[PDB]
């Protein structure tokens, strides 16, 4: 789902892999390591700060 | 099947039939003795 995030002056470093597109493709899935858990990154995801 | 099947294939034809049948769904062959069984099971449980 598209996401709009306000107050970027309080930026959360949890978004660093998401902004850097540090994805791990394995078995047809696109994995993003937000924090300590793996998440299937849907291609339709988009974030605006 | 309702319960997960247990295949008895001394000739080895059933296992290759299984690999061919579920190849389109990215089937993975593993074993109980392998130390990677934990991660394979965990990946299967979360991503099909």
């Amino acid at each position: 789902n598209p996401l709009l995030v306000q107050d970027v002056e309080s930026y959360d470093p949890v978004l660093n892999p998401v902004l850097n597109r540090e994805v791990r493709r394995t078995g047809g899935r696109v994995l993003i390591t937000l924090g300590d858990q793996d998440i299937d990154l849907s291609p339709s995801f988009v974030i605006f700060l | 099947f309702n319960r997960y099947p247990l295949i008895i294939d001394p000739s080895g034809q059933a296992t290759e039939f299984i690999m061919n049948e579920y190849k389109d769904r990215k089937i993975t062959r593993t074993s109980f003795l392998d130390d990677a069984f934990r991660k394979n099971l965990e990946s299967a449980l979360r991503f099909g």
